[PDB]
């Protein structure tokens, strides 16, 4: 099995929800003869999913036809704002957020809102992070719906993010 | 022989009341030389001894401060002078009156002086003005043994009036000193900014006139509403989405239901909410609620509140309120409004004053009622051991009260009355929508006992249609689901009550100053007065402050004029120095007015743009 401990492990990632490429994966082992599923994740939190990662999602996410997506499945945060609230005043009080996410598996990507409250994550929370989708997200004119209930956030962190390459 | 004791009072009128309660209507009144002011005499006991008694009074401030001669004129530079060089000495407020040589007449064969001027600190700068000119003629001292005392009181009543006779104190030179300060402060930053603008802009624009001011408190105040208008002509308007759902009760009712995430700003989430709702055709309560709670009443009136309700209820500017309750105090209808204290002092009966107002149709039975049952204790508030709040202290009715006078005395009694009545008790109900994944409330309130809020209507419960009684899990047809696109508004420009609450926040205009301030910028043509009693900056008042701000942002801003009032302040309480504040202060100011003047280019360009 030379090669082959990197498919199973490849596999062992997409159970868990990790999408990856199979170049993205040899690219987070440290050597070829020893795969390590744990050193692969602990890198790829800390690497952009738009350098290693598959494309899982379809295409026409966006579009309103999709109403349903299956987890498990990884994600990476582009930009946050409170879609809830006035661009100008932004935090104060009288309003509940309802964040707008723009999301990406590193080829589509794909908006949310927070519809119920999700303590987990905030405005503050840093481009890069890397959030775990599953069960079944229900997917309204193209918007995905996220709650406590569907969505994982598993850390990570990108420098000097840049949304549009 | 007997001895004569000398009385002063700080208006004609306040003399005439105050000489009636202390001789138990044994009056004697004379025509003084001036003809606006009287001579009150009667005989009866001081220490322990027979004297007689004269009370007289002056006419508001009997001086201003002015600088000797020559530096009166606008024309005569070098007006940097005006910080150090120029020496100063007191001028007759009103020479008209003649007002020095009046007291100097009547306090020459007086024995003793008791000083009954108003019981602020503009009453106390007074006291030692009339003591300037009454010592030196009084009859000599033997011990000596104190032969000078100072009455202290703040109401023209029977019961005030005779209870500060028989506990006389002193008057305090301490805090006599921050209003001499005070003066020369004002005066000097005053003239030198003002002078030297009048003369650098003169003839030098077509469209401009001598209408141009600084003033080291005037032009923060003016800071304020130019501020208010900067944000306001930045502005940027934002759309928003408001989704509403409308559900028809058994009662054949429209009830409307407000949403829960209560606005959206994205368009294409709007369009998403109202898909997921607009085809659903019941809405089902998800939860009920009832809790009673209490609306306080109010807090016991001060000062700025009232030049606030004067304003935005009565359309009355501030100066015109404090006149306007200044004239009330001396004719004895109200406790004297220059106060910041919002408690009522444990000994203070309120019971004697609430009585005269028994009587007068609008609030009688209210009153009645209170007095049966026993009064509430008013809020606990804040004593800053100046005064009481302010109360009324006799009765009135609308006959004997002008216009305005009427008003305002009409509002100050129902605060009163609402400070000393029972909290209004009502219950909050509210039931809990769902449609479709959508969450939806509405909400009611119920008056349970009106309590203040009888007397003070204005402050009521809105009357509204009692909800629905109903149970978790019952359902509502759903009438209508529509989708409203609104904008978010720009603030409008500062209301009179709104710059009252600015000036509080920061510290300045203290010691119920603020109406004098507020008034100037208005006369100088800084702000225009709009429907609303909103405060609209002219041209001029907008250059103004937009040029002081690229100079020196601390010549606009309330930071440094905070500062100095709270340094007077501790000069009253004898914490501070009066010469060690003055030549800070000064020193601070003479190195920004040479800083100004090179810089001066940052207003002469906006006045080209404008003029
Ligand atoms: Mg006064």
């Amino acid at each position: 099995g030379p090669g082959h401990m990197a498919q199973v492990a490849g596999a062992a990632l997409s159970q868990a929800g990790w999408y990856l490429s199979d170049e993205g994966i040899e690219a987070c082992t440290s050597s070829p003869d020893k795969v390590n599923v744990n050193d692969i994740i602990l890198i790829a939190l800390n690497t952009d999913l738009r350098t290693i990662g598959k494309k899982f999602l379809p295409s026409d996410i966006n579009s309103g036809k999709v109403e349903k997506l299956e987890g498990p499945c990884v994600l990476q945060i582009q930009k946050i704002r409170n879609v809830a609230a006035p661009k100008d005043n932004e935090e104060s009080q009288a309003a509940p957020r309802m964040l707008r996410l723009q999301m990406t598996d590193g080829h589509i990507s794909c908006t949310a809102v927070e519809f119920s409250y999700m303590s987990k994550i905030s405005l503050n929370t840093p481009p890069g992070t890397k959030v775990k989708l599953s069960g079944i997200v229900d997917i309204k004119n193209g918007f995905l719906l996220l709650n406590d209930s569907n969505t994982t956030v598993l850390g990570g962190e990108v420098e000097h993010l840049i949304e549009k390459w | 022989h007997m001895k004569t004791v000398l009385m002063v009072a700080e208006k004609p009128s306040l003399a005439q009341s105050i000489a009636k309660i202390l001789s138990r209507g044994s009056l004697s009144s004379h025509k003084g030389l001036n003809g606006a002011c009287s001579v009150h005499e009667y005989t009866g006991t001081f220490a322990g001894q027979p004297v007689r008694f004269k009370m007289t009074s002056v006419c508001g401030h009997v001086m201003t401060l002015d600088f000797l001669g020559k530096y009166n004129k606008w024309d005569k530079v070098d007006p940097a002078e005006l910080f150090s060089q120029a020496p100063t000495e007191k001028k007759e407020a009103n020479p008209k009156l003649n007002m020095v040589k009046f007291l100097q007449v009547e306090g020459r064969g007086c024995d003793y002086i008791v000083l009954w001027l108003d019981c602020d600190k503009e009453g106390e700068n007074i006291c030692f003005e009339v003591l300037d000119a009454v010592l030196p003629v009084m009859n000599k001292a033997h011990g000596g043994e104190k032969t000078v005392f100072r009455a202290r009181f703040s109401s023209i009543t029977d019961t005030d009036i005779c209870n500060a006779m028989a506990c006389l104190g002193e008057p305090d030179h301490n805090e006599a000193l921050s209003v001499d300060a005070r003066q020369e402060l004002d005066l000097r930053i005053g003239c030198a900014f003002t002078r030297f603008q009048t003369k650098y802009f003169q003839g030098k624009y077509g469209d401009l006139d001598s209408l141009i001011s600084f003033g080291p408190c005037q032009t923060p105040t003016l800071g304020f509403c130019v501020e208010r208008h900067d944000k306001i002509q930045s502005f940027k308007p934002e759309t928003y989405w408001v989704l509403q759902a409308k559900v028809n009760t058994d009662k054949d009712r429209s009830l409307l239901l407000d949403w829960d995430r209560v606005r959206v700003f994205d368009r294409e989430i709007a369009q998403m909410f109202l898909n997921m709702t607009k085809l659903e055709k019941e809405a089902q309560v998800e939860a009920t609620s009832r809790k009673e709670k209490a609306k306080q009443r109010p807090l016991a009136l001060n000062t700025v509140e009232m030049l606030r309700v004067a304003s935005s209820s009565l359309g009355m500017g501030p100066q015109h309120a404090m006149q306007t309750a200044e004239r009330l105090y001396t004719q004895g209808y109200i406790s004297y409004p220059r106060t910041e204290t919002t408690h009522y002092p444990e000994n203070f009966d309120l019971k004697g004053s609430l009585r005269q107002q028994a009587n007068h149709p609008y609030w009688a039975d209210t009153v009645k009622r209170l007095l049966a049952e026993g009064i509430n204790r008013p809020r606990k508030g804040h004593d800053a051991g100046d005064h009481p709040p302010i109360t009324p202290m006799k009765s009135a009715t609308e006959a004997e009260l002008g216009g305005d006078a009427w008003r305002l005395y009409e509002y100050i009694t129902r605060h009163f009355i609402a400070t000393v009545s029972h909290d209004c008790k009502y219950l909050q109900s509210t039931i809990s929508f769902r449609i479709g994944p959508e969450l939806f409330t509405c909400s009611g309130k119920t008056v349970l006992s009106p309590g203040f809020t009888e007397v003070m209507p204005w402050q009521s419960v809105p009357l509204e249609e009692s909800l629905p009684t109903c149970q978790r899990g019952d359902a509502f047809p759903v009438g209508e689901v529509k989708m409203l696109e609104k904008q978010t508004n720009p603030p409008d420009y500062l209301t009179e009550a709104e710059l009252i609450t600015l000036m509080e926040k920061h510290g300045i205009g203290t010691d119920a100053s603020i109406p004098v301030h507020i008034n100037n910028i208005c006369q100088r043509n800084y702000v225009t007065v709009e429907s609303g009693r909103r405060l609209k900056p002219t041209n001029l008042g907008i250059v103004l402050v937009h040029g002081y701000y690229k100079i020196d942002a601390e010549l606009v801003l309330p930071t440094i004029r905070s500062a100095v009032e709270k340094q007077l302040n501790l000069i009253a309480q004898g914490k501070a120095d009066y010469r060690q504040v003055l030549g800070h202060t000064l020193d601070v100011f003479k190195r920004k007015f040479h800083y100004f003047v090179d810089s001066i280019a940052g207003m002469d360009e906006l006045m080209e743009v404008s003029f």
